[PDB]
């Protein structure tokens, strides 16, 4: 929804994928409800209706990723980053997967001196890892910045 | 390196040829005005060029000048054609500017002038070298395609593009999208590009057609070590068949990665390749899966029984080296008596007695076994290459060295028998040393010994080779001093240094420490020795053998992630040579077949894994849709003081 | 030393006097009631003085006092002028002291009275030293742009200051600004400075102007090592010619960096300072773009074959010291008969035979070799320079040292051949080891041994440095501790330590582990000699060459991000040395000209590259 920046479309598109389970670009009502049996809830059959037909533009009745990037986009929560910090994470980042992992901060750190050991580059990634992937986001990196 | 200074002076000469013109000064900076008092004279050279053999128009659109450029295509519309004359951007529209600067309302009005969309730019500037910073593409389609610009994409098609369109490399749309630097926005327009196919039956759909080195998208993205990219063709070739609460069954189509593969296949273009970031796609989804199950099942067996066949080789050929024939010293002693010790030769008839009818059978296993070597790797080097490319298959690299120059020496030793020649003992000592260092090849098959061999080549090509050469420094500047000091005494009560080439040998002992050093303590050496001789062992064994282990120290811990990575690539190596070597009644094809399950002719392997159950990520999204610490946060710091 | 002992007793008098005067007492705190009631007096003493030669006005300057100071300016409008005449503070004005402190009503009401603003606080507490904490200036307008006052400056130049103001080091404003601490802060000023210029015709425009050693703002911020202010004046100094999507062409100039120079230029200027924050400089935006184009082109193959001319005359000062001349002994053997081994001695008259003609001619090429060094060395040293900053040029170092020595033992092996002096094993065998060891200069154009010759050079004045001196410690303590031992016994069946300069020479080897060890197998050594050899051992082969490694080993691993800026320094070092020596037929000036490009007579150097996408979709 070009507004979006290179690592906000790497978080959403597998942010697609973990709703769609069954390989392909398509949120039928069926795969939104089997997520929204896996919260706990009781999704309404109208429920699961509305939501689809809510962001659909182009009709089909499955959600694709432009309108799942369209939605989200609406439904953005804000990030107001810096220049520093985000020329710091393209470098950081080196296949451009929009993560930086735990293969990729040893690179950082061994670029700097600073002896790690592959247990005390995991207790970094626990402490920046916000949601839980084994991966720092951007969002997650930003925010193990300006903390101080 | 001439060529860039050559370039330049094209850059200079663009910025002359524009102030010394009216027409296309006034077109540079936007001056509307200016250009109507000169396009409403007679003669005002419509058609003026420059140093990239530009027009006008050229000028208005490199610069970025709308206004100034609608006044040139209403005084001569001839100017929307008529692309630049010169050899570095060649072909180059007007067109083709207005979509690199990404402007929506220019591009809009060529396209009402009849502006070509089928148009190359085969310039020298535009072809795919590290001298050009960018490689865009050939069509104004391609241009558009890689700045992003979905707008201008998706008008270049309604006005009759070519979805297909090949390079002068025979790269497509799709390939260009691969090579480019921002992998996640090349995502992003790899799907619309296809989405405006929907047509393409061809009997070949859009992107599967290979550029002329037979390369598919789908390869492309393995050899240029796209990760992004590759994670995201994956989706086209699996199939979920049932999920079972947080457990999926997924099933991957290996008829592009598999190398059954007759024409070139996936495994054999990572592995060949020069990239250090393709090898990267060795721990993907469908690939690391399945060379655990060649290696596991049928790769590893088959590599300890050539492990334990080469082994009872080397010591048959050891045997015949120990047992080898030599008779009494013939003639006499009487080479210069105070300096021979020799006192057996070589036989010349040696066959004679039944003791050696046995090693007659271990000599014709080691001959035949070197004719054997030099049957099965040098039609390798002579066919497939002119030795240019053979040196670094991933980083293996000597053992191809090291098999060619022990089938030599073993094949030198067989001449020198039949004809009878003096000297076995120089062909022999290098065909064992090279012949049992060989047996380190197969130090790969082993997770213990793995890794270590890699660090025992990546010294010897590094922190070996540039001691090496401040070794030799020292022990050409110290051992010429230590001759000329011992050349006026005697040389036997310390003989160390009699000859130059042993004084040579000496004091490259003596720099390693191996031999003691010289010192008798019944005579009085030269008080020079003893000034020279400890300047040398403090700047040989205080300061630089103890300078290579603070220097190899150093290495092994900074190298330590990619000598890991090295030795899973040197598996996918060896599989890739032991699958296609064998014949096919061994080693089954990998996967199940689909002809008895109806999927077609192709190859499948599933994959089932229990993938997680993260509340706090998809409680996030789903709301979206509705109607060992404390030296860990110290890290942190440190790399915000890094940062800053 | 006792000038900082003899500073402090100064702010200790000065605290004296003040409370020792009830006008300078009053005029401290505030006291606006105490002023009337003795300016009122008749002898009430405005002149008065204090230790540091200050008034009552400037007390109340210093302790920002502002109504104290109105006045005492009401009462006594001589007070304005006449500054401190101290030797310390030497002509700081009251103005001076309102403006560092930043008083904003303060300086307005000195500015009413007629101050002087061309005032020149020229004492010894202003000078740029490394004893005072401040490096401010001498004017008015030196002080307000130091402390980042924008309005005292707009007001200082409307009252009449000089924008062109030296000191006594020759520096103006704008240098002033660099060497401040704040960075960033100093860029916002040097804008405003240079914006109230504006009419500076001059025939030198405002930031062309030196100081006394003839360095521009632009070259100050080189030396000084400024990385920000030195990426604020680039701007000046490049055009972008055309900007074609993610890809632009910019020029910068070469008129005050590029080293053609019959001035004193950029990378003379970087190179040879002794500051470690400079070296930084070697990778901005031209200097290093314009560093590779003379390194890859020019730089390394005139650098390879000097490499090769050195190499091969070498080997034939090598050939001359093995085929030199020797004949057999001539008297006797009849020295003591026990520790005699000597058998042939030197010759007089050589040149007899064909086979010395040809080492004649090698004698001359080495000789010849010997003086061509002595004469694009020694009149560097005796000529730019009394041998006072020759050591450490980058770090580069010894190299100069190993070049001369060379030469020297060579030409003394001359004159012990002329003159046929006995022992020319002692000039050839430093000439030799000095000789070799100098080919480990050229081993500094190759990036595989580039970054080894210098941790080489950084353990020897360092961590074998400090080893040395607590080795010299212990092989004294035990070798006369061996020495007597074995000074009462048989000195053939174990004779490593019969003389105090062979027990020296001994454990000098029994510590480097490099000869055995004292052992016979055959006669009862002392029983105190395998006590005191146990200990020597633990304490030399299993506790301190154990800790070189470790100590070795800690350093390599630190100083790892150094040695790399070392390398590219000294390749910077070898570039200019070589574009200085060699004639101007070689070597083709960097950049391209502008005569024939109308820009005029000054040479260009254009540098494009792609920037960025994810920073061009926002910008
Ligand atoms: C001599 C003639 C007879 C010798 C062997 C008979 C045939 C051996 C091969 C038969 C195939 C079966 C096999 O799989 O046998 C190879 C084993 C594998 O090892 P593993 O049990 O640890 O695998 C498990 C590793 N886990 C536990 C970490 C997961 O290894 C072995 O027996 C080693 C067999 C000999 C290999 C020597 C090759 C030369 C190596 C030089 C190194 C320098
Ligand atoms: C597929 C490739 C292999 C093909 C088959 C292998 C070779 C067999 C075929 C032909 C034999 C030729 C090889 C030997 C050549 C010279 C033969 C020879 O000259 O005689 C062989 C000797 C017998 O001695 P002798 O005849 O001289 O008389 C006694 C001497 N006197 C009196 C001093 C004691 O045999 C000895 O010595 C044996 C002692 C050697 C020690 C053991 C040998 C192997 C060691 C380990 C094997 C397993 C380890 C893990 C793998
Ligand atoms: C992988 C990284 C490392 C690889 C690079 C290492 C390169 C160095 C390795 C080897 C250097 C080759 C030296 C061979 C010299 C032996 C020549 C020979 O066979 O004859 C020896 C002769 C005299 O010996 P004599 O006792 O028979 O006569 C006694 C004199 N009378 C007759 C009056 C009694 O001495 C002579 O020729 C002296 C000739 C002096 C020249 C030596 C230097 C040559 C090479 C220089 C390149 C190194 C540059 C980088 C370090
Ligand atoms: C007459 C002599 C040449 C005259 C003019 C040269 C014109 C062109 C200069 C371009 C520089 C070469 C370059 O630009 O590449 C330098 C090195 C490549 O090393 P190589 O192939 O020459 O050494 C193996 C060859 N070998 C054993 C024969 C020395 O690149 C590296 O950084 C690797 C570092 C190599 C370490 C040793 C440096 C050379 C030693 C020479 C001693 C003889
Ligand atoms: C820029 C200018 C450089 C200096 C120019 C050098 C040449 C100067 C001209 C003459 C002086 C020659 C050397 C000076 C000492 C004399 C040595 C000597 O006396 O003659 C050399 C010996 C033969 O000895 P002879 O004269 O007693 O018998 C022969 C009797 N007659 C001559 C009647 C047949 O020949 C041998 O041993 C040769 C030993 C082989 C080892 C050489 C090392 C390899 C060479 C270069 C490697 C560098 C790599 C490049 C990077
Ligand atoms: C980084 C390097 C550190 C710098 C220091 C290096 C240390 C070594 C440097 C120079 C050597 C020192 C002197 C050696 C020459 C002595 C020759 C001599 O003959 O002298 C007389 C005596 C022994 O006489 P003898 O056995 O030959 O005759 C026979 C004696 N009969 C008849 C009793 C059997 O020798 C003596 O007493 C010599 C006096 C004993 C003390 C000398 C210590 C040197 C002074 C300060 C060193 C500071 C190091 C700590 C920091
Ligand atoms: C006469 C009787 C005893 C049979 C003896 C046969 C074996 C002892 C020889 C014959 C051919 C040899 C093979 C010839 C070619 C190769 C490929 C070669 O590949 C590499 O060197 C890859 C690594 C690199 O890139 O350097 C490794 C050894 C190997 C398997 C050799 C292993 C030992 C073999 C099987
Ligand atoms: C940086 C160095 C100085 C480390 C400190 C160690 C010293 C205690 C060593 C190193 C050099 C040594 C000297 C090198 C040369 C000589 C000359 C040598 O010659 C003689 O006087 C006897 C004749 C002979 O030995 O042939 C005797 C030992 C001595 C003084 C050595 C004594 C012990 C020294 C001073
Ligand atoms: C009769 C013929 C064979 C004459 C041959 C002479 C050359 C072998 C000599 C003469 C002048 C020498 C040069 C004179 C000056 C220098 C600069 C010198 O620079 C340093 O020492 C810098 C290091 C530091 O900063 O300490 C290094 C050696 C070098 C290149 C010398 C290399 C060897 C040269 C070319
Ligand atoms: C870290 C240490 C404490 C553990 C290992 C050290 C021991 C193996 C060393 C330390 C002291 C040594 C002893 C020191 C003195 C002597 C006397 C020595 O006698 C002689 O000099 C032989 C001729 C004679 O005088 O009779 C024989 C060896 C012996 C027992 C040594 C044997 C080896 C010992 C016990
Ligand atoms: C000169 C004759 C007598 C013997 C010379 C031995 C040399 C040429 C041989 C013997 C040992 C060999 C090495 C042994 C180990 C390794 C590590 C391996 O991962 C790659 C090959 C490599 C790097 C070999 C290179 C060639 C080598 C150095
Ligand atoms: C006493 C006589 C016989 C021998 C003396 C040799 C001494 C003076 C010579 C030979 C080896 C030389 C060293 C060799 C290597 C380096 C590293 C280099 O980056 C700077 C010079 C430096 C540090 C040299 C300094 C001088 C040196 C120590
Ligand atoms: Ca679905
Ligand atoms: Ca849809
Ligand atoms: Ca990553
Ligand atoms: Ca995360
Ligand atoms: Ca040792």
């Amino acid at each position: 929804a070009d507004q979006l920046t290179e690592e906000q479309i790497a978080e959403f598109k597998e942010a697609f994928s973990l709703f769609d389970k069954d390989g392909d670009g398509t949120i039928t009502t069926k795969e939104l409800g089997t997520v929204m049996r896996s919260l706990g809830q009781n999704p309404t059959e109208a429920e699961l209706q509305d939501m689809i037909n809510e962001v659909d533009a182009d009709g089909n009745g499955t959600i694709d990723f432009p309108e799942f990037l369209t939605m989200m986009a609406r439904k953005m929560k804000d990030t107001d980053s810096e220049e520093e910090i985000r020329e710091a994470f393209r470098v950081f980042d080196k296949d451009g997967n929009g993560y930086i992992s735990a293969a990729e901060l040893r690179h950082v750190m061994t670029n700097l001196g600073e002896k790690l050991t592959d247990e005390e580059v995991d207790e970094m990634i626990r402490e920046a890892d916000i949601d839980g992937d084994g991966q720092v986001n951007y969002e997650e990196f930003v925010q193990m910045m300006t903390a101080k | 390196e001439s060529w860039a200074q050559s370039r330049d002076e094209q850059n200079l000469l663009q910025q002359k040829r524009i102030w010394e013109s009216p027409l296309l000064l006034a077109a540079k900076d936007n001056d509307v005005q200016a250009l109507n008092k000169l396009l409403k004279y007679e003669d005002c050279k419509v058609h003026q060029r420059g140093a990239m053999g530009e027009t006008a128009l050229h000028i208005a659109a490199l610069y970025d000048n709308l206004e100034a450029a609608m006044v040139l295509m209403e005084a001569a519309p001839e100017l929307v054609f008529e692309p630049m004359t010169s050899e570095l951007y060649e072909g180059q529209t007007a067109l083709h500017i207005a979509v690199v600067n990404q402007n929506m309302n220019l591009v809009r009005a060529l396209l009402a002038r009849r502006a070509s969309v089928s148009a190359r730019a085969t310039g020298t500037a535009f072809r795919r070298s590290p001298c050009n910073l960018i490689y865009f593409g050939e069509h104004p389609l391609s241009f558009a395609a890689c700045v992003n610009s979905e707008e201008i994409v998706r008008l270049l098609i309604e006005h009759g593009a070519d979805i297909r369109a090949q390079d002068s490399l025979g790269n497509t749309v799709l390939h260009i999208l691969i090579l480019q630097p921002n992998k996640t926005f090349a995502c992003q327009m790899y799907n619309l590009l296809l989405s405006y196919d929907r047509h393409g039956d061809h009997l070949q759909p859009l992107d599967l057609v290979p550029n002329h080195q037979g390369l598919t998208p789908f390869k492309l993205a393995g050899v240029e070590g796209n990760t992004v990219m590759f994670q995201h063709l994956m989706q086209k070739r699996k199939h979920t068949q049932w999920t079972y609460g947080p457990l999926t069954s997924t099933l991957y189509d290996l008829t592009e990665i598999d190398s059954s593969g007759d024409e070139q296949s996936l495994l054999e273009l990572i592995i060949t390749t020069k990239k250090r970031e393709a090898r990267q796609i060795l721990d993907q989804t469908p690939v690391k899966e399945l060379v655990s199950l060649k290696w596991k099942r049928y790769g590893r067996p088959y590599f300890c029984m050539l492990g334990a066949i080469y082994l009872l080789y080397i010591i048959c050929f050891t045997m015949c080296c120990i047992y080898r024939p030599l008779k009494p010293r013939t003639n006499n002693r009487t080479s210069p008596r105070d300096n021979t010790l020799l006192q057996q030769k070589l036989l010349q008839e040696a066959y004679m007695t039944p003791k050696d009818d046995i090693r007659l059978v271990g000599e014709l296993v080691t001959v035949i076994g070197a004719i054997i070597i030099l049957l099965v790797e040098v039609p390798d080097i002579f066919r497939m290459g002119v030795t240019r490319f053979f040196g670094q298959t991933i980083l293996g690299g000597p053992f191809h060295v090291l098999i060619i120059t022990y089938a030599f020496m073993v094949l030198v030793t067989m001449v020198m028998r039949l004809i009878s020649a003096s000297g076995e003992v120089v062909p022999m000592s290098f065909a064992l040393v090279l012949g049992w260092c060989n047996v380190m090849y197969f130090a790969r098959g082993f997770q213990m010994l793995g890794p270590f061999t890699i660090m025992i080549q990546k010294m010897i090509f590094g922190d070996l080779m540039r001691f090496c050469w401040l070794m030799a420094v020292v022990i050409l500047g110290f051992a010429s001093a230590f001759y000329i000091i011992f050349q006026t005494e005697d040389p036997e009560e310390l003989g160390h240094f009699y000859d130059y080439p042993m004084a040579l040998f000496s004091t490259f002992e003596l720099f390693l420490t191996i031999i003691d050093g010289p010192a008798n303590y019944n005579v009085d050496l030269p008080f020079m020795y003893s000034i020279t001789y400890a300047a040398f062992a403090i700047i040989a064994t205080l300061l630089m053998l103890n300078l290579l282990i603070a220097m190899m120290g150093d290495t092994h811990w900074r190298v330590a992630h990619e000598r890991d990575e090295l030795w899973r690539a040197q598996i996918v190596a060896t599989t890739v040579m032991l699958e296609r070597k064998l014949p096919r009644c061994l080693w089954p094809r990998s996967g199940i077949c689909g002809r008895e399950y109806g999927l077609g002719d192709r190859w499948f392997l599933r994959v089932e894994d229990r993938q997680d159950l993260n509340r706090q990520r998809i409680q996030r999204y789903a709301q979206a849709f509705h109607t060992s610490t404390s030296r860990s946060s110290a890290n942190w710091e440190r790399l915000r003081q890094g940062t800053l």
